[PDB]
């Protein structure tokens, strides 16, 4: 894999690695909740006045 | 019957991120086990954070002239922190506000890990010694040699090094002699065919030579004792000593502080669209220089009067866009892309079409600062304006 | 990378090395919630006196 | 039709830190494989945490005169704890409270780890021992020579 004008003895021979960042994903860390509820009741009463 | 909703959060970890990576080698040789350390920026120089590479961003080679993974693959993720990749990338609440707002994030790299494969003598395999990274090896090669970079080749930097004498140590001394026309020969590819040094049909007056300080004085001091004062007379009478930079650029062009071409001078602006393929109001094929192609954003498209008036089709910023590859080097640029699917409805065959040229160093992203989302803050080039009845 | 003028035999090579601090970053700790809530009821009271 | 609001705390972890670090070489040798054991201190002397830095804060070569990471490049990042890099560096109530009143945090730099490497004679190259650190030759240095 050495390249071939490396391989000449006063040619050095090294690697230039380099990253690059094609996309970033942030995520928004955040949590969420409904609720839904039903409530039945019956009152009897009575007063003697 | 009720009707609840709730939207909790922690304002030390609001986000998390995660980032789409490629590694790319431009060098000589190969590296084998790679694992870069790279942080994230936000903004001006705030790092949120910094991860060296888990085993899953492990390149287990990557060859010159490469990528990791390939660029026909989708890009790996980077998005863990612990040693194991079980804890993610996090930012806080503050961090969060700003990167919505202002957009701005970047990735620096700061080094690269990597392994050394060698030659066994015995059964002529190859084997990598996970012993030895290329960290021992770099800092030698960067101190005893030369440094030219080049872009005579489709106008992109190619650098390399050359063994060259330190005239203050006993082991410099030993190596060959080095010339500065022998190092480009056996460096780039250079050669003289009848007696004058060319780079593939390209004399060598055709590049200029910019050096760094204590180069350019030491070349300054050989200039003078030669008693010689062009640098192209003498190519073969300059000693290379370790420790210099020397920057071999095409001298037509204007480049910016990264060293990329991004605009010619004129002359050879206008000089680039002689043979034509394709005129009609239709498209247009062209053949184009190749080292010119790239240096420009786009064309417009207007129409010339016999009175004098122009019908200025790419108005905008936005749709400079103009070129469309295709298979034979030529791009078509076809002028249905912004006209409603329509051809050029010239009303008088004593007219004439009228294309000019935006460059880079004019080229504008943002609109001005009133109301002008328009071309009145660029600069543009003359270059095609024929007759109006051999289009058809 | 050992500098020149320790290439003496009586000067010696050694590393002095010195991290500085360029920017503090703390991130307040906490958590913070908010709730919408609406709710509709009926009663039909038959009564009698 | 109701609207609720919320916040919470805790008083042993009111806030996290987060420090940008950049190292530097003034001497006359290379240093290999550098890990600085650092300190995070509050005011006068209440010292927060003592970090040795874990493997995303480590420099591979510190040369004479250079920085890592070079000055075109923003600092790293030190912002845990844990020997896996997975656990936050952390202050209380009162350090938070005199830290936004005060706005005194300084960095104190105890010792730096990190290797030696030596010519081979073989082959010509040069080999980083991982067996033999420079605390064992500085000491030596300090106590035969003058400065």
């Amino acid at each position: 894999n050495v390249s071939p004008e490396a391989r000449h003895p006063l040619v050095a021979a090294y690697p230039i690695v380099h990253v690059d960042m094609e996309n970033i994903i942030l995520s928004k860390n955040e949590d969420q909740s409904t609720q839904n509820t039903d409530s039945q009741t019956r009152t009897i009463s009575k007063n003697t006045s | 019957r009720t009707w609840a909703e709730t939207m909790g959060l922690n304002t030390a970890d609001t986000a998390r991120l995660n980032a789409n990576i490629r590694y790319v080698n431009t060098g000589t040789a190969p590296i084998y086990n790679v694992l870069p350390t790279t942080s994230l920026v936000l903004g001006k120089n705030q790092t949120l954070a910094t991860i060296k590479a888990k085993e899953n961003q492990l390149s287990q080679i990557l060859a010159p002239n490469n990528y990791y993974p390939s660029k026909n693959l989708a890009p790996i993720a980077l998005n863990a922190q612990d040693d194991f990749s079980s804890t993610p990338i996090t930012m806080n609440y503050n961090q969060f506000l700003e990167l919505e707002k202002t957009k701005q994030l970047r990735l620096d790299t700061d080094q690269v890990y990597g392994n050394i494969a060698t030659y066994n003598f015995e059964n002529g395999r190859v084997r990598v010694d996970t012993g030895s990274n290329w960290s021992e090896v770099l800092p030698q090669i960067q101190e005893t040699t030369a440094r030219i970079i080049f872009n005579g080749k489709d106008l992109n930097l190619v650098e390399r090094r050359i063994a060259a004498v330190n005239p203050s140590d006993p082991l410099e001394t030993t190596k060959p002699d080095m010339t500065l026309k022998e190092a480009l020969k056996i460096a780039f590819g250079f050669n003289e065919p009848n007696g004058n040094l060319q780079y593939q049909g390209k004399d060598i007056t055709e590049f200029d030579f910019n050096f760094d300080q204590q180069t350019s004085q030491n070349i300054k001091n050989q200039l003078a004792e030669l008693n010689a004062t062009n640098i192209y007379t003498v190519l073969d009478k300059i000693k290379l000593n370790a420790k210099m930079n020397i920057l071999i650029r095409d001298k037509r062009f204007h480049y910016d502080r990264n060293n990329i071409a991004v605009g010619a001078d004129e002359s050879v602006v206008k000089e680039a669209h002689r043979e034509v393929i394709n005129s009609s109001t239709e498209g247009l094929l062209l053949n184009i220089d190749k080292d010119i192609r790239k240096i420009l954003s786009g064309y417009i498209v207007e129409i010339e009067d016999t009175e004098g008036l122009k019908e200025v089709i790419n108005d905008r910023y936005d749709m400079l866009n103009i070129s469309s590859l295709r298979q034979d080097g030529k791009t078509f640029i076809d002028f249905k892309k912004y006209n409603d699917k329509l051809p050029l409805y010239i009303s008088n065959p004593n007219y004439k079409v009228n294309v000019y040229a935006v460059t880079k160093e004019n080229t504008i992203i943002n609109p001005s600062e009133n109301g002008d989302t328009s071309t009145n803050g660029i600069k543009k080039i003359l270059i095609f304006s024929k007759k109006g009845y051999e289009i058809g």
